[PDB]
């Protein structure tokens, strides 16, 4: 357990 | 407290404000004079001792009699003429506790170094001698390590298989389930770790001949395969290690992946197996744009296709999936799964991740299969074909379950030997021995695909080592370019040795005719792209040593339609856990986890650092959680376009990273074209 | 709340000091003509109701293919001419909730209990039209009554097997263990209850090739099973049923028993797997003389003397065993096993106890093999052969696996009807065509052994009954009288049946003339003892019947001695469990644990008086808790006399008896010839 | 649980 952080899109993307 | 371990543990201890780096010469030193030559029988002939080694069930003498005694004894002599030393104490420490020949009561010491790789050697050659020399000389330099199967039990007549990767494919019968169970306990006796493919079997609640909601799903499947795996423990030695892997868009990955969490019910966890989790390109694309995706029932695919979940494109056939009111799904949120996935590996480093469409583009056997699961390890990525085991009295299909040997070149010693190419060609010969004499007799797919593919694995090792020791990072761009030319150069010569062996023995792999070897297909990027380094620094490691250009390349392509393939598959990259110590060399292509290694054997601690570290070069040996793990995936897949199989890629994290920076991990692996990612290693 | 159980429940409102028994029978009217008429679909001819059965995948075609439908309709009206009345309501609420056809929703009623009976003697007769109206006069007269298994799914397309008790002898190997898990899940997918014998397999700590102490044990297959057990749970409506048996001369016979502790960890512990221990006569003589037992390691027995353990007598080799330097054997306290048996069975029930030297002293068969295990019920006691189950490649060598189709005669319809004879010959011939029809594809000694054997069992069921509704005590010497006269009857004629079974088909069991009754010494009790009734009051229940004196036993033995026999085994009495209340009978041989039963179905409540309870009888219904089990073992021991397989035997104890008591209640039933103990039921 | 009372003698024969 680190900490759940949701995807906030953009992070599919390079 | 042994004097060998004081003197190692001098290291910490920082005189002038530096490690005593020194000290652990002095210390395995210590560790021969004082324990090793004190432990270990000496015979006063090499006969004898022979003698005494297959007489007392030690050795096998089938191929020991492949050579007169004087080659044997021209063979040792080659083994003790490099009066090889153990740079470190760990690494003498490990092979003696590891790998060397001991007494039945394990108190004394048979083998040496020399005369373990002597042994391996003789194995390896079959009868010549002139070869087996040449595999001592490979060996003794250490430019090639056999992986630890082979290394330890290449001729010994209380041996284990040298395979210790298989990969089974279950088909959706309670048959086919019994016999998969039986087959797991059959190999893990061996001692060898087993991948389970899941995906056929139908999910929790589906219909067994119109008894609806009466399946348990792949979730007791995997109970039944976790307490076989605990049954078959090889013989109390070892804990047998299993692997079970599901596609996503199978309707029980939340119960697949629930059965890793750390608040699990007794009924649900299992502890012994770990889970791999299939992601083809699609389920990323729904993820992508947030749309609402569907896992699909596979026994209601199966009925209204005739063919499985996972023998199907997922890409072209999920719509159809969707759409078609006979196929049973349950809607998912794909972004949820994917934040499930990361949370899981950040909390205990499940599951492997396998991206279907980045091994399948790639894939050069797709005619065959298409690249369902990975192993134990996630770098064997090969075409698999689902047994049909039917009843007792009928007669069973078998098909094609994986099974390829390890072998791991060292880059330190091969770049500094400037011998790519001539210890690619004998490790590709040592592993193809491997495969050719490897028959296990409770597994027929396990055989059949053995003798059918001929598939072998040829690793890489100490690659970070190897960049520290010259001055380059890790993360650097130099750093890539050298993997680049490096693995291209290893492709080659794996390639140009399996045609080779194609024309020496006038056959190719089963349906070779179908891959893309043989259309001209794989070579495409070989012949159209150079490969040569593009730093002059890069450009200079490599000089006395050709490296192939793109008419090399065309003339290996020529050379491959003409003669054919003989291995369907020939480079993995393997983990390389306990062999790297034998080699003083960085474990497989990942950086390191720890400068300086800290472990603690019986009451005594040890301290292990890494290989070549020193003052000059301590800061290009920088920790891989130090490091930014897209450089990392950057390198990897800078790797991974030379490997036709997949790499054992572990993620190293920080404890301060979110579950959202793990998931950008593992989409950027994705978009860059990773295969596999193994394992989230938090620090 | 509905009408029926309202009046059920209407039996315990006492009126004028006495139960209202005669509610019960306006409960089933009411349960009748509200519920089941109405549910009932209906047909304009049986021809209809036939086709719509055929069509729609409820029947089999083929075996109501052998008959015109011209006699098929016979079948039914003598079926329907009988005008059968449920007593009870328990009786047709039991019936049409486990046994009656229903739609394939669960909705209607398609099955009468004279639709069933007369489809059940159309599969007996297997074409022959009169033998289908005596199965019909059998059945509808409630004089036989077929197994569950047979009864649930006589006729029915898509059915379980007919045999629900399998037995299983494993090998000391990995290969038999997989099979065994394989055959285990099969025929626990096909419903039957399966038991394993563990007592081949070596003992924890014991070599595996060489490497010491690296067997995990019976208690790691014990897992495996059970946990084969959930597996093959058949939806979960009825959960896999499995027993495990162990000698008690085994090593791990205290980690066998530790699996049923209250405080047993969950890496040990067995839940769905019922545990028997077979203990041969020697155990109990080092008991009772208190001296020093050993417990022995199998795998140095099979090395030292190339049998196993339990194939060997243990009581002319059990001193040669502790004498042998070369078998492993670990000191016990036979008395404090004893104990922790006794202690065991009072917290758990378990296990079961089998008393070896009493099954084979008497066993007819000890020239195929001597009887090691019984079955989950404790009941069936036959010969078996452990296969030899080898890898894929080779051929496997194939033993005896146990069934047995069971059958139970009702005492009190049977005496009713002076029916002995005909009734025990009817039912030999449905259970020689059960077994005949029965072909399991996937558990390859089962099969063999069913070819071979032809085994049956033939039980009866309402002896407590039939006792109370004649004022006879249980526990009384007449109550035994009855039974001796009675089972020896049944014996008789279910010898002469075997016998002319045989003389027709010209074929006997395999290996026959081995047997005791070709060697004529099972018949010597028979031709030198009389078992006429040595009471009047007894042996005017048999008047109008004749009983075989010993010039008929005479006649029967030499009719043996020419003719043969074709089954191995004829009478084994199962608990009957859930067939009582539809033939409105007690269970088994045993006596009634509560003389008004209630219980609870769903959210209702209901009450079920003994068949034939009144005031009248009231206190000839005592309760098996309140009666001595002494006397109780008496009967059994009367009653095991005549029966070739054992008798399911459950102890009936108070909460006031201590450990010792249970003890002495097994001593007192392995004196008197009891050949298995059940169960330890407390209240 | 039961009571556990130990065996005696006497216990093994009738
Ligand atoms: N680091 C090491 N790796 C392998 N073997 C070692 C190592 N150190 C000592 N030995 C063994 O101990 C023996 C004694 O070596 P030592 O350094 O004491 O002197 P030596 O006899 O002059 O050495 P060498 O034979 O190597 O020239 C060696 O011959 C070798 O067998
Ligand atoms: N106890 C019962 N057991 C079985 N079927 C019953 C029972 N009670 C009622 N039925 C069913 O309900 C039908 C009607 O029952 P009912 O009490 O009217 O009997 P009957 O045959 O019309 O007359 P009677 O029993 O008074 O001679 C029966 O034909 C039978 O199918
Ligand atoms: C027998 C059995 C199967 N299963 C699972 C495992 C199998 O993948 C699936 C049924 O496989 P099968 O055993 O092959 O089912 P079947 O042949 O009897 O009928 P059908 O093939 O038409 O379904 O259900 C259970 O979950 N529990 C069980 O008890
Ligand atoms: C393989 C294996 C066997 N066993 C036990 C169960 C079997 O009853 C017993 C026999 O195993 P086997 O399958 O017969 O092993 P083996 O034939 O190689 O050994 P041996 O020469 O002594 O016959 O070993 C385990 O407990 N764990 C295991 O992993
Ligand atoms: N003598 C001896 N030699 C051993 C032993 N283990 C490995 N060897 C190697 C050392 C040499 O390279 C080779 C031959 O040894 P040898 O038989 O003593 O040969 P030689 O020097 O007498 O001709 O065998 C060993 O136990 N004894
Ligand atoms: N009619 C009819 N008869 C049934 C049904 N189920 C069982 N039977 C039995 C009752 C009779 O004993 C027998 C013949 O019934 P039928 O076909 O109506 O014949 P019949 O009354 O014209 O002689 O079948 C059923 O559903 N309908
Ligand atoms: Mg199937
Ligand atoms: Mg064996």
């Amino acid at each position: 357990k680190a900490t759940v952080e949701p995807l906030k899109d953009d992070d599919f993307y390079f | 407290v042994p004097k060998w371990i004081q003197l190692n543990n001098e290291i910490m201890i920082q005189k002038d404000g530096k490690f005593q780096f020194d000290k652990d010469k002095e210390a395995v030193h210590s560790y021969f004079v004082d324990y090793i030559n004190q432990n270990t029988v000496f015979f006063h002939n090499l006969k004898e001792k022979l003698d005494y080694l297959v007489e007392n069930q030690y050795y096998e003498e089938e191929f020991l009699s492949l050579y007169s005694f004087e080659d044997i004894k021209e063979v040792f002599k080659t083994a003790y003429a490099k009066k090889f030393r153990f740079p470190s104490f760990m690494s003498a420490f490990k092979f003696y506790n590891d790998y060397a020949l001991k007494t039945n009561d394990k108190k004394k010491i048979l083998e040496r170094y020399e005369d373990r790789i002597s042994i391996v050697a003789l194995f390896f050659a079959n009868g010549d001698t002139e070869k087996a020399k040449e595999y001592v000389n490979l060996m003794i330099n250490q430019e090639y390590q056999p992986s630890t199967p082979t290394f330890l039990n290449a001729g010994r007549k209380r041996r284990g298989e040298l395979v210790s990767c298989f990969l089974l494919e279950v088909n959706d019968s309670l048959n086919d389930i019994s016999r998969a169970i039986d087959i797991s306990m059959q190999l893990s006796k061996l001692g060898g770790g087993v991948s389970l493919n899941l995906s056929k079997l139908r999910a929790k609640g589906e219909a067994i001949k119109d008894v609806e909601n009466a399946t348990k799903g792949v979730v007791g499947v995997m109970k039944l395969l976790d307490n076989a795996f605990r049954y078959a423990d090889q013989m109390g030695q070892r804990q047998g290690s299993g692997a079970a892997y599901l596609n996503i868009f199978h309707r029980d990955i939340n119960d697949f992946l629930d059965t890793k969490k750390i608040s699990a019910d007794e009924d649900v966890r299992v502890k012994t197996l770990s889970i791999g989790v299939v992601i083809p390109d699609k389920f990323v694309e729904l993820a992508r744009e947030d749309k609402a995706a569907y896992v699909f029932y596979p026994h209601t695919i199966y009925k209204e296709y005739g063919q499985h979940m996972d023998e199907m494109d997922m890409n072209e056939m999920y719509d159809k999936f969707v759409d078609n009111p006979r196929v049973k799904k349950e809607k998912i949120n794909p972004r949820k799964l994917l934040e499930k996935l990361a949370m899981l590996r950040s909390e205990s480093g499940y599951p492997y991740i396998m991206f279907q469409d980045n091994v399948n583009k790639v894939h050069a056997n797709n005619h065959i299969s298409k690249v369902k699961f990975s192993n134990l390890c996630s770098e064997v990525l090969q075409a698999s074909q689902v047994s049909s085991y039917t009843d007792y009295d009928e007669e069973d299909e078998i098909g094609l379950d994986i099974s390829c040997n390890l072998g791991s070149l060292n880059i330190l010693n091969v770049m500094e030997h400037k011998s790519i190419e001539k210890t690619v060609k004998l490790a590709t010969d040592s592993l193809t021995h491997v495969s050719e004499t490897t028959d296990i007799r409770n597994a027929p797919a396990v055989r059949r695909a053995n003798k059918a593919m001929k598939s072998i694995g040829l690793g890489a090792m100490n690659l970070h080592g190897y960049l520290a020791q010259n001055g380059i990072a890790y993360e650097s761009p130099e750093a890539r370019d050298f993997a680049n030319t490096f693995f291209m150069m290893v492709n080659f010569y794996s390639i140009q040795r399996s045609a080779e062996i194609a024309k020496e023995k006038g056959e190719t792999f089963d349906q070779y005719e179908g891959s893309t070897y043989a259309t001209g297909e794989y070579f495409d990027k070989y012949v159209s792209t150079d490969f040569s380094p593009k730093y002059e620094k890069i450009a200079n490691l490599f000089e006395g040593m050709h490296i192939p250009t793109t008419e090399d390349w065309k003339k290996l392509k020529a050379f491959v339609a003409e003669h054919g393939m003989y291995h369907s598959y020939r480079l993995c990259i393997a983990p390389t856990g306990s062999i790297s110590y034998v080699q003083s060399s960085t474990a497989s292509v990942m950086p390191i986890m720890e400068r300086i290694e800290e472990r603690t054997y019986g009451n005594s601690k040890t301290y292990y650092p890494m290989p070549g570290l020193a003052s000059n070069n301590w800061f290009f040996y920088k920790e891989a959680y130090d490091m930014d793990m897209f450089k990392v995936v950057d390198m990897i897949a800078t790797i991974q376009q030379h490997i036709d199989q997949g790499i054992s890629f572990t993620l190293f994290l920080k404890d301060t990273m979110t579950t959202r920076d793990l998931n950008r991990i593992d989409l950027y692996a994705h978009h860059r074209g990773i295969k596999t990612i193994y394992y989230a290693r938090t620090k």
